[PDB]
DNA sequence: GTACGGAAAAATAACACGGCGAATACCC
DNA sequence: GGGTATTCGCCGTGAATAAAAAGGGTAC
RNA sequence: GCGUCGCAGGCCUUUUUAUU
RNA sequence: CCUGCGACGC
């Protein structure tokens, strides 16, 4: 059909031709020459060469390059036949069927968001206004502020005050699909909740950078917007970052802390043989935090803190105990981050990287999935807080 | 010290003295184009060789001949400044004088006239080419040198690990002749990688018999027959490596018994015995091979043929015939192998004609064989000058590999050349020989602009002489002139094809002078006749030991082409044949001399060269007993009285871009590679800022590039302005006739190739003495003649709340408020008004169906005003097309700016509008002022001469000279006005083209890519306020907070040394500023600056302030109040102890770490942090040019899919890996929505849009259109595929 | 974009997919080598029927 | 002997970097773990390993050739003090080899991943228990040195 | 993360050996040879 | 369909033309091409219901 | 300045590895 | 002379995207 | 809340650079 | 056939 091989116009006025149109023109011209020569009762020698040229023209139209030499026109390059549009990387399968270009998508440079949670990300307002056009149009037509769709389009293009309120209303519980360019496994496309920020960069959580394998030296990521209820439920239940905490290749976690968090938790949980406030009895972790923030006790000082740890060794219920531990000031401050089900022997040592990894493993093994996300978020928060004070 | 360097002297660390100045960096392409473009006799390089290799032209026995006499280049109609603003090619007309003779012999009439054959583009003095207004750079090529090479299979084939050798002859132009082996030990030959043949076929094709073949490749063993006992000739060297199966007997003495091994003591006994005739039994003779044939003088029959085994019956037949001497062949297994014997046994051909038939059948498949056709084909392969040719370097490399004394010869091959190549291949196979490296720089040449231009001119000239011969065959003479035979179409076509659309002809990066000076000095292994970037291999990408001083190892792009795109070194040059060379100081036995010698790659391996940084006793001897040197691709410790040469400098190994990194030896090679790659991507800011920690090579980059205004003649500055600088030339450099002044027109705000702003700012004052070579205007990224690629700010290395998590950079708000990273980007919007049917197009301002609010910015001519802040969706050039329809030029959505310049180009027949008249009036006013300056200077001089003669024919003579000068100036003004109003050429069918330029200022923001000079890149995450940044006890906040976590992992310690040295330099600058702020005298300031310059141990700077005046010391102090620049060399850099002394010179601690207080809370940090100054750079990876978003838009025609790209408002591509990641989940509805509704289904996406607008989240799957296109395309191939139901 | 046309050839032609793609479908059905069919189709040899 | 010298240099550097402290408890000194930033960033596992500290403080050691062999003259200096030209030109071989290997591995990795996906795209869990008795015998793999 | 470019045994600990798939014959010196 | 979309489309389509193959989807890649729910995850429950 | 589109010179150009099928040469 | 069985041609394969130019019919 | 009139657009191949 | 623009009817 002619729409599958069109003749495009140019600015100069000359209509440029394609490869298939040239091959079809060659085949039709050779067939017309053969018919005109057969009408005039030619001898066999000329019509044998004419039938041979028609055979070569048909073979060049079907698959140019198999038999003989591929014909070149004005470019010293082989022409495209009907078989070149099906096979190869630029065929209809790998370029138009297996991988396509989709709507409701964007792309920007990623940055770091320390204040974000594990299930949310920072989305710019200039991208959220473009990716959520018909939702804002439907909400403006429902609220009655714009009866005509052209009035709603002009209200969005003018960027009025209620447009940002509608955009904040249609984004609160609508997830987006963030994706990096090399997708080696299934953790390269995760779902997050958009947070309207000011700027042109995407704020990414620091804990998902190990799963994404993306630092912040110029990396870019693509966003996608689900529209149907089934797609939103598949993003919330299957593709959410809080649901993918174990790798399906071997079972190891993918929410391991990076260098700044383990550096802060290593500097906080250490001790020296002589410091300010060494050798005093403390009544709890709140007095340790008060003595650290008041400037009367160092972060590395061997003290005696009365702790209250819980243990769930019974049939589901938790049993409490109270004793005097020989610990430091920073480990008591980190003990407020640790939940009730975990013991005290996992925090009384110097926290490296595998120690925090096995701490998160023990928390996910004993408590479950829901406190583990809050524990990892609070660990990242206190690591970023105590790496700056050092 | 010149007048430019005396304004601000950079403190130069380093202990090694410089015995050789840094040469001109862009001299390679300039010297190549000078060798190509100049007039040179004796048939050497240039256009003369191309004209002599073609002319004279002979006809087919027509008694006619067209020969070449001389050529002459014309003058360009416009210079470089006008071809860029007009859009034409800066070329020159070629005028060649030919001569046509005719014989009956003798001649009867000679026709001589000048013939014009195309135009060739000239090279700018900076080293560029103007093709269509833009500047291009022809990249040099790195290809294999012509000659002969021997390689090894290294055991890949045959799966047994057997090593196979081969030999190939690569000419400069012609067919290939490759020789190969067999695991069955058979020598083969293949031409142009076709089906292989035995080498005896091409031997017999060169008129060789079997006896001559066995004579050339084997020795003769005389086997004579005596009366009895079967004597034979014995050579004692032939029995080495062979067992003794029989008893060796001679003259009754026993030497070696039966079954005894031959030891060298028995060989020495055979030497001492002096015997050559032993007894051999009959069973040993049958294992030999006969050499030639034997015929009977009485019978006359063929007993045995050549190259066959011996038997007892044929031995008896030679015994009865009376053949005394029998010639055999010597066959061994270590030194002489029977390869040619098995090659003759494999070859079924036994004639020259059959060999020619087989060669014709191999080269021409499917063709009827003919003896004359095979004779014409075999002669036109390696023995015809037209089809085959070897250069002088090819003949030199061919004769050097075969151990020949002569280096001269012909371009075609011969019989003895192929014989010597086969002999060398046989000796390599036997063991006496070795293969050579392909990666060696002595086997690789370097092409340039002139050689490729000469090759394209030769292709054009042979097409022209083909057309001339075909026109001379059909026609007569004595009625025409030699102008119609010469057609200037193929020469101009080949020249425009080479200069316009080529793999090595690319645009020059115009964002930095360093990017230009590294793109011009670029060596590429790709191109026509080179390698391929995806099929190169591991062995060609690594760095060779012969790359020392010739190819930089740390300057290559990372990605698809690593090691294929190399950069030239600083002191590296090019030989006469095309090989690389580096200078070496000649070291005699008495003293290390200073005379340099350019050694090539082959000459480097013979001598031994000491290290670059080897300390001496300042007289010329080595203070160490053993010094580290290199002899043949390896480093070792050598004696004192063993060296022959020495490195001339310590910067000869790195390139120009790699020598701008201070403390390079303290960084890893990967981080240095990343820093040298990212140093070329910087964007110039509003104001240039000098580096506090530099090297000293910045002035060479700023001067050798064409970005600054270098004064041609010294003198006194007469008139200073922001657009022009007038220089009054002194009488010492003035010409004796028509003395004048120099006028430098500064290049103001305009668009470069990378959509950036290039601008020249003046740096001189009124009445300032300048010298020859001093700069007058500072271009982009240039500060007082240095290279200022970025800004230097107060830096700190500490984590700040996770805002510098992986690579992120925390920038303060004072960096944004001072606008020190604001860049100017200029775009170009054109409006082509073409001539079509139904009347032409007009640029009238009366545009229908638009309000007057859009026409308020347009003038009466229809063009937008200069200086109007336009936005997205405004009419710039009002254009209508008669059917009237509207086709005016509008601003695209998303871009904006300010109109700064409008250029209007019109044809000769079309009447110009008011804007073109205003532009021509402004250009005529500028030319009138530029002529009137010299006019009033000469008028003042002539009136001074009138007053001199005054206090009567001399007055009349001077008045006649005054009227002659006025007439000459009027003629020059009329010529300039005619050159202005000469007109411009356009495309056929185009009336006029109007171009609008938009300028915008892009500030810094979170998302931009920042980097340094040590490979430490990052993206800004948050712009922090000034009250939240950490501060010291004095209250000075930090501008940039960096993360120290990347320092142990990525080993780049040079950034911390640069930080400490910049902190010391800023401390010295703040002490100078504190001394200058209070009222201080000149003596204390002078002695403080002298004490600051005298710091260092055994430095070679030696600045003495006794020769400086008080105004010069005050100007130097005002230039040093912002910081003292420090020159830290590449490997001769400053040590840590000198940084300690420089920190003790100020009020700063030696450790470089100070305590800081928090800005948010106010408490002191527990540990001191490293606070200093680091030269930062802003790359061309801004976030406003990368952010894109799309809900709905346009779709394609064939496959109903969204478009691709930001400029077309396209969408992102959901590739196959994202589909696999969605299939790895249970997300089936999301993949169905991505594949059908969001991409393909038109009815599905319209129903989905209507449902989302109405408020329903429900979709219909439908059928994708791409599957229907696939079904229609498979169905057109004659295959029936359909969906059944 | 869905309607097609046809070209009535004056002489029959062989399909290149069922001839050149190894193994040859015409060469295996007729039990003939590919070179002889290439000589017959491109007018270089005769064949008796 | 150069490998033994490099091992002794690394051992002395690690022994100098472990304690590095003479601090008084009440009036007498006592050794403790160092609070150096390099040792704290290399010991906690944040960024960098022991080989990075060996190349930053001790000698770099033996370096290989592009042909595959090892140069007998090693790099007796680190990145803290000044390297000469030969010790940089030696390390450029390994840097270029690593960069070329990283640049050329990705096409083969993508081709292998594409072939594995297209050969294993049609295996979906459809049942719960087919009722079979076949199976493989799980044993720990032993090569001869250790498990 | 992978790569692309190209007489006597000693025990580690104390334990009894286990010889499987071996056919032997007792010699005169008291050693143990393998005929498999 | 899965054999032609991966590699060597010409010989696979030639064998499918000379053999007369009837291709049920029964998989992921065949359902990707025609644009419907794959038999995996929620699409498996859709195919079951 | 409108009109058949081919094949022979072009002073053409020239990858490594692997699987499958055909011409052809050994071995009784 | 039938059954092998090495050789030698030939075809298929060689990651994934964003920007910026240049050319879309040359002859007699 | 839609339909009629007019304008602009839907490309292909090759080369170079940059990023992951 | 789909987008965006300008105009008009009930
Ligand atoms: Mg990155």
């Amino acid at each position: 059909p002619p729409d599958l091989r069109p003749l495009v116009p140019l600015d100069g006025g000359r209509f440029a031709t394609s490869d298939l149109n040239d091959l079809y023109r060659r085949v039709i011209n050779r067939n017309n020459r053969l018919k005109r020569l057969l009408d005039l009762a030619a001898p066999d020698i000329i019509v044998r060469n004419e039938k041979r040229m028609l055979q070569e023209a048909v073979d060049a139209l079907l698959d140019n390059g198999r038999r003989g030499r591929a014909i070149t026109g004005s470019n010293k390059r082989p022409l495209k036949s009907l078989a070149d549009m099906i096979k190869g990387k630029q065929g209809r399968f790998r370029q138009n069927l297996l991988g396509k270009r989709v709507d409701y998508s964007g792309r920007s440079v990623i940055t770091v968001g320390p204040y974000l949670r594990l299930h949310q990300c920072g989305l710019p307002k200039k991208m959220a206004l473009e990716l959520f056009k018909p939702f804002i149009y439907g909400k403006l037509e429902l609220r009655g502020l714009a009866t005509t769709i052209k009035a709603a389009k002009k209200m969005v293009e003018r960027e009025e005050a209620v447009v940002w309120d509608i955009l904040d209303e249609v984004i609160r519980e609508h997830p987006v699909l963030l994706n990096r360019a090399p997708t080696l496994h299934r953790l390269g496309i995760q779902a997050f909740e958009p947070v309207l920020i000011e700027g042109k960069a995407i704020q990414l959580h620091p804990l998902v950078c190990a799963a994404y394998n993306a630092d912040f030296d110029g990396d870019q990521m693509a966003v996608h917007v689900p529209l149907t209820l089934e797609a939103q439920l598949e993003a919330r239940a299957l593709m959410m970052s809080t649901n993918n905490i174990l790798s399906p290749a071997n079972g190891e976690p993918i929410i391991v802390p990076s260098q700044d968090v383990v550096l802060g938790l290593y500097y906080m949980t250490r001790d020296c043989v002589n410091a300010k406030g060494e050798g005093m009895v403390l009544t709890g972790p709140k007095e340790a935090e008060r003595l650290y923030r008041s400037g009367l006790a160092s972060l590395h000082a061997r003290v005696k803190v009365r702790i209250t740890e819980y243990e769930k060794d019974a049939n589901g219920e938790l049993v409490a105990k109270t004793s005097l531990k020989d610990t430091t000031v920073g480990r008591a401050i980190l003990w407020m981050i640790v939940p009730k089900g975990l013991p005290y022997s996992i925090v009384n040592q110097a926290l490296g990287k595998k120690a925090i990894s096995k701490m998160l493993n023990t928390c996910y093994r004993i408590l479950g999935l829901k406190p583990t996300v809050i524990f990892a978020d609070q660990i990242m928060y206190t690591g970023f807080a105590y790496a700056a004070r050092s | 010290y010149s007048y430019t360097e005396k304004k601000r002297i950079r403190k130069d660390f380093g202990k090694r003295p410089q015995v050789l100045d840094v040469p001109y960096l862009l001299s390679i392409q300039l010297d190549s184009f000078q060798k190509f473009i100049e007039q040179d006799p004796e048939g050497q390089y240039g256009l003369e060789a191309a004209f002599r290799s073609v002319f004279p032209i002979q006809s087919y026995s027509g008694n006619s001949e067209l020969q070449y006499v001389s050529y002459r280049l014309g003058e360009p109609v416009f210079d470089v400044q006008e071809c860029q603003i007009r859009g034409v090619t800066y070329s020159a007309p070629l005028r060649v004088k030919l001569r046509l003779v005719i014989y009956e012999g003798t001649v009867k009439d000679i026709k001589e006239q000048e013939v014009y054959m195309g135009e060739i583009p000239l090279m700018t003095d900076n080293g560029t080419f103007v093709i269509n207004g833009t500047e291009r750079v022809i990249v040099s090529q790195l290809h294999r040198s012509p000659g002969v090479f021997f390689d090894s299979d290294k055991g890949k084939t045959h799966s047994s690990g057997k090593v196979l050798y081969n030999a190939r002859i690569i000419p400069y132009r012609g067919s290939w002749l490759d020789f190969e082996f067999d695991p069955k030990d058979n020598l083969f030959v293949r031409i142009d990688r076709r089906r292989k043949l035995p080498a005896t076929i091409i031997l017999r094709a060169l008129n060789y018999t079997t006896e001559q073949i066995l004579d050339l490749f084997f020795e003769k063993v005389i086997f004579e027959i005596r009366d009895n006992k079967l004597q034979m000739e014995l050579v004692p060297e032939r029995l080495r490596g062979e067992t003794a199966s029989f008893d060796i007997e001679a003259n009754g003495k026993v030497y070696v018994e039966k079954g005894r091994r031959i030891t060298a003591r028995h060989i020495r006994q055979l030497e001492k015995d002096d015997v050559k005739l032993i007894e051999v039994p009959v069973e040993y003779i049958a294992g030999k091979v006969v050499a030639k044939d034997y015929i009977d003088e009485s019978t006359g029959e063929l007993i045995c043929a050549a190259n066959m085994e011996l038997s007892l019956d044929l031995l008896a037949k030679l015994s009865q015939s009376g053949h005394k001497r029998i010639e055999t062949l010597f066959t061994n297994d270590l030194d002489h192998g029977p390869y040619i014997s098995e090659t003759l046994r494999v070859d079924p051909t036994n004639d020259r004609l059959s060999a020619l038939v087989e060669i014709y059948r191999m080269m021409r498949p499917g063709e009827p064989p003919t003896r004359e056709a095979a004779e014409s084909l075999f002669e036109n392969l390696f023995f015809s000058e037209d089809r085959y040719d070897l250069s002088a370097v090819g003949r030199m490399k061919f004769n050097r590999s075969l151990l020949r004394e002569e280096i001269e010869g012909s371009g075609i091959l011969s019989k003895d050349d192929i014989i010597d190549v086969m002999k060398k291949l046989i000796d390599i196979r036997n063991g006496k020989g070795e293969v050579d490296d392909i990666d060696h720089l002595g086997n690789r040449r370097i092409r340039s602009v002139g050689e490729m231009a000469e090759n394209q001119f030769r292709v054009g000239l042979v097409r022209v002489e083909r057309a001339v011969k075909e026109r001379l065959s059909l026609g007569d003479l004595d009625t025409l002139m030699p102008q119609d035979m010469i057609n200037a179409k193929p020469i101009s076509a080949a020249v425009k094809e080479f200069f316009g659309s080529s793999q090595l002809s690319q645009f020059m990066d115009q964002n930095n002078p360093l990017s230009e000076i590294t793109h011009k000095r670029r060596i590429s292994a790709l191109g026509p006749g080179g390698l391929t970037r995806e099929r190169a291999g591991f062995e060609v990408r690594d760095v060779h030991p012969t790359h020392y001083g010739r190819v930089c190892p740390i300057e290559t792009p990372e990605g698809p082409n690593i090691g294929l795109i190399n950069s030239l070194s600083v002191y590296a040059q090019t030989n006469e044949y095309g090989f690389l060379e580096t200078p070496y100081r000649k070291v005699t036995d008495g003293v290390v001399t200073d005379e340099i010698h350019y050694l090539s790659a082959i000459e480097e391996g013979n001598y031994v060269i000491a290290q670059a940084n080897s300390n001496l006793d300042e007289e010329g001897h080595f203070v160490e007993d053993l010094v580290t040197c290199r002899s043949k691709g390896e480093s070792s410790l050598f004696s004192r009285d063993q060296v022959d040469y020495m490195d001339v400098s310590t910067q000869q190994v790195v390139s120009v871009g790699a020598s701008l990194i201070p403390f390079l030896e303290h960084d890893d090679a990967n981080r240095a590679l990343m820093g040298a790659n990212m140093q070329r991507q910087a964007v110039p800011t509003l104001r240039a800022d000098k580096p506090l920690v530099g090297t000293g090579m910045e002035r060479a980059v700023a001067v050798d590039s064409g970005v600054t205004a270098v004064a041609k003649r010294g003198g006194v500055v007469q008139y200073v302005d922001a657009s022009r600088i007038v220089i009054k030339v002194n009488e010492d450099e003035m010409y004796p006739g028509e003395a004048g002044i120099d006028i430098y027109n500064l290049t103001k705000y305009t668009r470069s190739n990378q959509n950036t702003c290039i601008n020249q700012m003046p740096c001189v004052s009124l009445g300032e003495p300048v010298e020859r070579g001093d700069v007058l205007a500072d271009g982009p990224s240039t500060d007082l003649g240095e290279l200022a690629l970025g800004q230097n700010m107060r830096v700190a290395f500490m984590p700040w709340n996770g805002y510098n998590f992986e690579d992120s950079i925390l920038v303060s708000e004072r960096v944004v408020q001072e606008d020190r990273f604001t860049t100017i980007h200029i775009q170009e919007l054109a409006c082509v008004s073409r001539d079509t049917k139904l009347g032409p197009e007009e640029i009238t301002a009366d545009i229908p169906n638009v309000g007057e609010a859009a026409l308020s910015k347009l003038d009466e001519s229809g063009i937008v005003y200069i200086g109007a802040e336009v936005t997205g969706g405004d009419i710039l050039v009002g254009k209508v097309t008669p059917k009237v329809k509207d086709s005016s030029l509008r601003v695209p959505n998303g871009v904006s700016g300010t109109v700064i310049d409008v250029q209007v180009f019109t044809r000769d027949g079309v009447e110009k509008d008011k804007r073109a008249l205003e532009i021509e009036e402004m250009q005529l006013k500028q030319a009138k002022k530029d002529l009137s300056e010299e006019l009033q200077i000469l008028e003042a001089g002539l009136f001074s001469r009138i007053r001199a003669v005054l206090v009567q024919n001399q007055l009349e003579q001077l008045a006649e000279q005054y009227d002659e000068l006025k007439h000459e100036f009027e003629k020059k003004l009329e010529a300039k006005r005619r050159k202005i109003t000469q007109g411009d050429d356009l495309a056929p069918g185009v009336l006029k083209i109007v171009k609008v330029y938009l300028a915008v200022k892009r500030r810094i923001q979170p998302g931009d890519k920042m980097a340094g000079r040590h490979g430490n890149k990052g993206v800004i995450s948050k712009i922090n306020p000034i009250e939240d940044m950490p501060y010291d006890e004095n209250g000075t906040p930090v501008d940039i907070v960096l993360n120290p976590l990347g320092v142990p992992s990525r080993m780049n310690i040079g950034q911390i040394l640069e930080t400490h040295l910049g902190m010391a330099a800023k401390g010295i600058g703040d002490k100078i500023n504190a001394m200058l702020k209070q009222q201080q005298e000149v003596a204390k300031l002078r002695e403080f600056i002298q004490r600051a310059y005298d710091l260092g141990a055994d430095v070679r700077q030696k600045v003495d302030l006794s020769t400086f005046s008080d105004e010069e010391v005050m100007r130097l102090a005002e230039n040093l109040r912002k910081g003292m620049p420090i020159a830290t060399p590449v490997f001769d850099g400053a040590k840590e102890a000198e940084i300690k002394e420089l920190l003790k010179l100020g009020d700063l601690p030696t450790s470089g770490q100070i305590r800081l207080y928090d800005g948010r809370t106010g408490e002191q940090f527990e540990r001191p942090v490293t606070v200093g100054y680091m030269y930062m750079l802003k790359l061309n990876h801004l976030v406003d040019d990368k952010m894109h978003a799309r809900s709905t838009g346009s779709y394609s025609l064939v496959t109903q899919q969204p478009l691709g790209g930001k400029a077309q408002f396209g969408g992102q591509r959901f590739g196959e890996m994202e589909v696999w990641a969605l299939e790895a989940y249970g997300a089936a509805y999301t993949l169905q929505e991505m594949l059908t509704v969001k991409s393909d289904d038109v009815n599905g996406r319209t129903k989905m849009y209507k449902n989302i607008v109405d408020g329903n989240h429900q979709m219909e799957p439908g059928m994708p259109e791409s599957f229907n296109v696939l079904l229609k395309e498979i169905r057109s191939l004659g295959i029936n595929i359909e969906l059944e139901d | 974009r869905e309607r097609m046309g046809h070209i009535e050839l004056a002489s029959p032609t062989a399909h290149i997919w069922f001839l050149k793609s190894l193994p040859s479908r015409i060469g295996l059905l007729l039990d003939m080598p590919l070179r002889d069919i290439e000589r017959v189709l491109y007018f270089e040899s005769y064949v008796v029927i | 002997i150069w490998a033994a010298a490099n091992d002794r240099v690394s051992k002395a550097m690690m022994d100098n970097l472990q304690t590095e402290t003479v601090i008084n408890r009440d009036g007498q000194e006592e050794k403790q773990v160092s609070f150096n930033s390099i040792y704290m960033m290399a010991d906690s596992g944040a960024r960098g390993s022991a080989a990075q500290i060996r190349q930053l403080a001790g000698m770099r050691g033996l370096m290989a050739k592009p042909d595959g062999s090892i140069i007998e003259t090693p790099i007796t200096a680190n990145f803290r003090e000044g390297l000469n030209v030969l010790q940089y030109f030696i390390s450029t071989h390994g840097a270029r080899k690593g960069l070329a290997d990283t640049a050329l591995k990705t096409a083969n990795s993508g081709y292998l991943t594409r072939r594995l996906v297209d050969v294993a795209q049609d295996l979906v869990v459809t049942e719960d228990d087919c009722g079979t008795h076949e199976g493989i015998m799980m044993t720990p793999v032993i090569e001869g040195g250790d498990v | 993360q992978l790569t692309m470019r190209t007489s006597s045994i000693q025990v580690k600990n104390k334990g009894s050996i286990k010889l499987s798939n071996v056919k032997s014959v007792v010699n005169s010196s008291g050693k143990l040879v393998i005929t498999s | 369909i899965s054999a032609a979309s991966f590699q060597e489309t010409t010989r696979v389509l030639t064998e499918a033309a000379v053999a007369g193959k009837r291709d049920e989807l029964r998989g992921l890649k065949e359902n990707v091409i025609v644009g419907r729910l794959i038999p995996a995850g929620t699409g498996y429950a859709y195919h079951q219901d």
